[PDB]
């Protein structure tokens, strides 16, 4: 279009993100998802849903956005190694995105590395046991 | 209306020139010295328009007394007539508004437009924060108000933009509200006289800030203030006169002939009350006019009137002329460069009192309160608050404050190396809009935003209504708005 | 709920502990305040409860002047702070354990 | 009007110490060789100390000579449009006007406007002088409060002018331009089907095919005054100004007066100060520096059938004093379904809105009631 349609980095969190095979028959999901591709570096179009997906929706439907989901494969999350960085945190911090949207705890490195918005959910270290 | 009568010498040949290049009617071109009668002129003009039938007026005349009163009575008639006018060796910005002087074109740009090239220059080396120091003139008011917008387009309010009083001595108390800042690059635009006087007081108070980054006009580096200039940084190509002049009359010989539609002249300059209709376009078409063969570079104009993309020239290495800067149009170890804002060590914090974060107790006979330790026998760090007494009369009294935010507050200043001077709020709320009488800050939010603070340490809530003026850090702790109520007595 | 807001325009407490202390005694039933307080006060007075879950769940925050170099540092030294246990023994030793 | 400035009935209305020569200018010559007229007044002036200015002459330009004569000069005073025009001048003049401001005349229209329909909407305005302040004026105005907003209207003056007049659309609508221009404007409007009953304009400039009946203007408070009675207030005021000037400072001086002299010095500009409190015919004038009075008093008139202008406002010391009922509307005739309804307290609550605002929260809808 130059300025918008920020490309969108994600990954698959089951409470928070969760894709599914938009395949029966018709070559979408139901109306509640968005269509996500993946990457490779015709693949099969997966569609997502849940929670981050809808703060998306609403983001794009409120500052108006064009974007396109981005389903990362090379690691998960992200977490600096031998110098370089990998995963969802680590394609942000090179020109390969502009957001990333997800499960994305923020930390002290990664805040250095990469700006932060806003935080939208507590989260930390948290322990749970058998009873 | 003509300048030691040599420009009028060479007016007929320029005429002539541009004259056949054809038929339609031939003007004849008379010019008149300026004269301070101020009747004189009036009737030069009348026979002009009477038996020349002069289509147009030109403008150009030396300093002499005051620089802005030859035009305006010329002008003032012009607009009586509604026939435009070509204004030279002037650039004022009173002639930029239409309203007083209707018929008044002017090729050469005026002192607002510098505001632009200060911007130009301020992204050149990307500095991020700007002292602003005008006269408090027309000129310097509409400079003020093109900066301010050109900045606030970027989403950045100017940080101290001040105003400075003209025909003024000892202006060093404007000074003693600009030496606590935090930004060394500062922006002077005031008259030439001013701007010498101004230098020579800071010479006298020796604060001058030599070495340091200043941007001035072209009438603060005049000759007659570069007798006290101290370090500078604004050069025009006009200042030739000769080329402007044959630029106009090339530009008035091709409105002329694209003008072939009554075009009636006012025969008689007296007499006659009526206007000349065809003016109002006339003005117009020149103002639509494009003239790509001027020899004063592009000759295209703006909306407002002015001509547009001119030549700009950039230090004052001990009075030196050198244009190292390269900007013509829209080309877009200390210079007497560094960076534009020098932070502050002397940071001034706000606090209000919240009874599980910020414990207020007063003070002791001696000065200090009684030092506690804790159920784990450690000290407990105290830091001497100023705050109001009472809530009744607004009496500031030394007390101590201590407790969690205090804690954090010493623990940020251990690790960045900044000291602190801890100091209560006023009113005691925490902030908020509210409508006067246009909504205004109050509370906390109020001090911070413009008053004595630089940083709030106290239990602020995070919300919408409060982010968009106030920069908020990550946040320390996470809670949510509940109710509290008295339990049920219990046999 | 703006009709709600008219209701509290009668009465709104012109400080923080001074509310606190008219509910000591039965003079205003219910008040409307950041868990981080209510909390702390219920837990070292032992005669207010609080009743409800939590609504609106924006945090405290350091403030500061709209474009200003602290922002970036304040915000670093504060998360370190978190990661660092820090925080956690802040809040026992000036919150919890009345 | 030779006749009404013979007598003077200004020297009987007020009394004075000094000569108050009757008349103001002695001499009609508002016509051919203005300069001449100019230099037989400064003539005058030096000669005989007159104290008087009076300029009548409805040729709308003639402000800017007037302004030049005051600086190279004693304050100037227009009756009778010199003075229909307000505009920065320079601190070199001691300039004297009557008009109303065009901040002025915004801030009327949009007081009145809150009544009967709140709806700016069009704020048409053609390329004439003054129109980035009044559209930065609009902008201003608006913010807050609860005035709507729906398009800016920006044009300049057929049917191309047509279309983009009809593009938005909206109930009220305020015209910028000039007298001149005003009738294309008009006449493309009524070619575009709007100058209707369903439309009302708001003339607001400085001004003063058939207009439309919803033409709302706001003028002075003097537009209906007679000629001799203009002068004999213009007249009032410059000598109440004489006379404050005399006493407070304790000294007669002399107000310039030195027409066409040599090397004059330009150490004194003006000053106003003099005329900050003026009360006269039970009005209260201000003078601010500018030019213009400081809560003046205003009317809104509007255009009948009869093209006949009729005073329908009055505007004075903060408040608005009208003749018609407010209701809803003009009559847009499909739409607008007038709705009946009743008090049960569970379903439709009735409440006065008079917590001094002419208002209730942001959660009702205002009711009225019948009486018949
Ligand atoms: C934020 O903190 C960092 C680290 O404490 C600062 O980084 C250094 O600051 C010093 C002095 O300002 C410079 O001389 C160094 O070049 C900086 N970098 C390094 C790697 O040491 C940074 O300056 C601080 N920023 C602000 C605005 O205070
Ligand atoms: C042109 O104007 C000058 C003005 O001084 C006059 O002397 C000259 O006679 C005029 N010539 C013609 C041809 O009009
Ligand atoms: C000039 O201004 C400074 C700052 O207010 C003041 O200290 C000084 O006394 C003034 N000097 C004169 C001569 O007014
Ligand atoms: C700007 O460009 C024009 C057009 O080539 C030229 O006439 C003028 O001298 C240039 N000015 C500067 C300062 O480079
Ligand atoms: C401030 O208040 C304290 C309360 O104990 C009191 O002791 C002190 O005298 C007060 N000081 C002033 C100046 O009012
Ligand atoms: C702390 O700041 C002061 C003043 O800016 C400076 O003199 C000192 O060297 C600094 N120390 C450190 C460790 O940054």
């Amino acid at each position: 279009r130059d300025t918008q349609h920020l490309t969108v980095a994600t990954l698959e969190e089951r409470p928070f993100v969760i894709v599914e095979p938009a395949d029966p028959i018709s070559g979408t999901c139901i109306r509640d998802s968005v269509p996500c591709r993946s990457q490779l570096n015709r693949p099969e179009k997966r569609c997502c849903k849940g929670f981050c997906i809808d703060i998306l929706k609403r983001l794009a439907h409120t500052i108006g956005f064009s974007y396109d989901l981005y389903l990362v494969t090379n690691g998960k999350h992200g977490k600096k190694i031998d110098g370089v960085w990998n995963g969802m945190i680590g394609e942000v911090f090179y020109q390969r995105a502009d957001m990333a949207i997800g499960s994305l705890t923020i930390n002290e490195e990664r805040s250095e590395i990469v700006d932060f918005s806003v935080p939208f959910v507590e989260t930390g270290i948290s322990v749970m046991v058998a009873r | 209306v003509l300048s030691t009568r040599k420009h009028e010498q060479m007016f007929r040949e320029a005429v002539n020139q541009a004259n056949k290049r054809s038929w339609k009617i031939q003007l004849n071109a008379t010019s008149v010295t300026h004269k301070p009668n101020a009747i004189q002129m009036a009737l030069s003009v009348c026979e002009d328009l009477i038996s020349s039938q002069v289509y147009a007026i030109l403008v150009s005349h030396p300093p002499t007394p005051n620089d802005h009163f030859t035009p305006t009575p010329v002008s003032y008639t012009a607009g009586f007539y509604r026939i435009p006018v070509l204004g030279l060796t002037t650039r004022m910005s009173i002639y930029s508004d239409k309203s007083i002087h209707l018929s008044f074109l002017r090729t050469v740009p005026p002192y607002s437009h510098q505001s632009s090239v200060w911007f130009e220059m301020m992204r050149v080396y990307s500095w991020n924060h700007i002292i602003l120091l005008v006269s408090d003139d027309h000129e310097g008011r509409a400079a003020q108000k093109r900066l301010e917008t050109l900045l606030e387009e970027r989403e950045s309010k100017a940080e101290k933009v001040l105003q400075f009083d003209p025909g003024t001595k000892n202006v060093t108390a404007l000074l003693m509200e600009a030496k606590e800042l935090e930004a060394r690059v500062i922006i002077l635009s005031a008259s030439e006289d001013d701007a010498a006087t101004v230098y020579r007081a800071a010479a006298m108070l020796n604060m001058t800030g030599s070495g340091y980054v200043w941007l001035v006009g072209e009438r603060e580096i005049s000759g007659n203030a570069l007798r006290y200039a101290p370090d500078g940084i604004l050069q025009l190509i006009n200042g030739n006169e000769s080329a402007h002049i044959s630029d106009a009359v090339g530009v008035v010989a091709q409105a002329v002939h694209e003008l072939l539609n009554i075009t009636d002249p006012p025969r008689g300059c007296v007499g006659n009350t009526n206007i000349w209709k065809t003016g109002p376009l006339f003005k117009r078409v020149l103002m639509s006019s494009k003239y790509a063969d001027g020899v004063t570079g592009r000759v295209e104009f703006n909306e407002d009137g002015d001509r547009k993309f001119a030549n700009y020239s950039i230090n004052l290495q001990n009075r030196k002329l050198v244009q190292v800067g390269i900007y013509n149009g829209t080309h877009v170890i200390i210079w007497p460069k560094p960076r534009g804002y020098q932070m502050s060590t002397r940071l001034k914090i706000v606090t209000i009192h919240q009874e599980p974060f910020v414990y207020v107790k007063p003070t002791l006979s001696d000065g200090t309160c009684k030092e506690e330790f804790t159920v784990n026998g450690d000290p407990v760090k105290k830091v001497i608050c100023t705050g109001p007494n009472d809530t009744s009369p607004r009496h500031t009294v030394p007390q101590c404050c201590y407790g969690f935010c205090i804690d954090l507050l010493i623990k940020l200043a251990r690790t960045m190396n900044f000291t602190y001077e801890v100091h209560l709020v006023a009113d005691g709320k925490f902030g908020t809009q509210e409508r006067v009488n246009k909504k205004e800050w109050n509370g906390m939010m109020g001090e911070l935003l413009s008053g004595q603070a630089d940083m709030i340490v106290a239990p602020l809530t995070i919300n919408n209504e409060r982010a968009q003026y106030i920069e908020f850090s990550k946040p320390f702790k996470y809670q949510g708005l509940t109710i509290l109520v008295k339990k049920e007595i219990p046999s | 709920l703006s009709t709600m807001y008219r209701h509290m325009e009668k009465h709104n407490y012109e400080s923080a502990a001074e509310a606190i202390q008219a509910v000591r005694d039965n003079k205003l039933h219910a008040f409307i305040w950041d868990s981080a307080v209510l909390e702390f006060e219920a837990s070292q007075k032992c005669d207010l409860v609080t009743t409800g879950e939590l609504f609106f769940r924006s945090g405290f925050g350091i403030g500061m002047r709209k474009d200003s170099p602290w922002k970036q540092n304040v915000s670093l030294s504060i998360l370190k702070s978190h990661e660092n246990g820090f925080m956690e023994d802040l809040d026992k030793t000036w919150v919890r354990y009345q | 009007a030779a006749e009404a400035a013979r007598l003077g009935p200004a020297v009987a209305a007020a009394v004075r110490s000094p000569g108050l020569d009757v008349r103001p200018v002695a001499l009609v010559l508002n016509g051919s060789d203005p300069r001449s007229l100019v230099l037989q007044l400064c003539d005058l002036l030096s000669g005989l100390r007159v104290h008087g200015v009076v300029f009548e002459d409805d040729s709308r330009a003639v402000a800017p000579i007037l302004d030049f004569l005051s600086a190279q000069t004693l304050p100037i005073v227009a009756v009778h449009g010199a003075a229909l025009v307000l505009t920065p001048k320079e601190k070199g003049s001691t300039f004297l006007q009557l008009g109303s401001s065009t901040e002025q005349q915004l801030q009327v229209i949009f007081e009145v406007l809150e009544e009967y329909d709140w709806t700016s909407f069009v704020a048409v305005t053609t390329r004439a002088p003054g129109h980035r302040a009044f559209l930065s004026y609009i902008e201003v105005l608006t913010d807050g409060s609860l005035v709507g907003w729906e398009h800016r209207g920006a044009l300049t003056l057929e049917a191309v002018l047509s279309a983009q007049l009809r593009s938005v659309s909206a109930q009220i609508r305020l015209l910028f331009c000039a007298r001149e221009e005003a009738e294309p404007v008009f006449r493309a409007a009524e070619e575009a089907g709007l100058t209707g009953s369903g439309y009302v304009w708001f003339m607001v400039g400085p001004q003063l095919a058939p207009l439309p009946a919803g033409l709302f203007a706001v003028r002075s408070a003097g537009w209906r005054d007679d000629l001799a009675r203009r002068v004999a207030a213009g007249v009032a005021v410059v000598a109440r100004g004489a006379q404050a000037l005399l006493r407070d400072y304790g000294f007669l001086p002399e107000l310039g007066h030195d027409c066409r002299a040599q090397n004059r010095t330009h150490r004194g500009e003006s000053l106003h100060r003099y005329f900050m409190n003026i009360t006269w015919d039970n009005r209260d004038y201000s003078f601010n520096e500018d030019g213009f009075l400081v809560n003046p008093s205003l009317v809104v008139i509007s255009l009948t059938r009869d093209r006949t202008w009729e005073v329908v406002g009055s505007w004075e010391q903060q408040t608005l004093r009208l003749k018609y009922p407010l209701w809803s509307r003009y009559g847009r005739d499909t739409q607008h379904l007038t709705v009946a309804t009743l008090e049960e307290r569970p379903f439709v609550i009735v409440e006065p809105a008079d917590p001094i605002s002419g208002t209730c929260i942001r959660d009702s809808v205002p009711c009225r009631s019948q009486l018949n």
